[PDB]
């Protein structure tokens, strides 16, 4: 459901609801699968919004995600790929350099619909 | 915490060579004036890659 209406909704709106929510995912983003589950979400939210324009904190949780994928059960792999695709977004504009670090008728027809009711 | 500085502004003298004058001099006051810095970027020192954290840490 989400990332429809994250990639689609005004980007004003989009910054409320980020400035609204930055320390609700701060503090969330650092059995065990509904938290990896839960991350996943977080990165597939966080990348997309990224994708705008670049609060104080802002500068710090870029590092969070990168980690993420540095680990060294598919699920798991499936996290790798949210924290590697949210850090591809991120590096958009930070680091722009290289070394990224890997009528009538009408209306009257429209009557006659509405006197049937049904279109 | 303290170097040459202090010798720079005291070995003001006979810090080159000194075995015929006249070239003696000058190459003693070409290193008395110290030959003005260049960069290097993150990832080439020690602790190489806090340097690109040092690079992410301003969105004020």
């Amino acid at each position: 459901s989400l990332l429809t209406l994250l990639w689609h909704c005004s980007l004003d709106a989009l910054r409320e609801f980020f400035s609204t929510i930055v320390v609700d995912a701060i503090d969330v983003l650092k059995t065990f699968d509904t938290q990896i589950t839960k991350k996943m979400g977080y990165y597939k939210i966080l990348d997309v919004m990224y994708s705008r324009l670049p609060n104080e904190l802002t500068k710090t949780l870029i590092k969070l995600c990168y980690d993420a994928f540095t680990e060294n059960l598919e699920r798991r792999r499936l996290y790798h790929c949210a924290a590697y695709n949210c850090a591809i977004s991120v590096i958009c504009c930070v680091f722009n350099e290289l070394k990224f670090y890997q009528s009538t008728l009408s209306e009257e027809m429209s009557q006659f619909d509405f006197s049937t009711g049904v279109q | 915490n303290h170097f040459w500085e202090i010798v720079v502004q005291d070995g003001i003298t006979l810090i080159t060579k000194e075995e015929a004058s006249g070239s003696s001099v000058t190459a003693e006051e070409a290193k008395k004036f110290l030959a003005k810095d260049k960069p290097s970027g993150d990832t080439a020192a020690v602790f190489e890659e806090g340097g690109d954290v040092d690079d992410l840490l301003d969105m004020i």
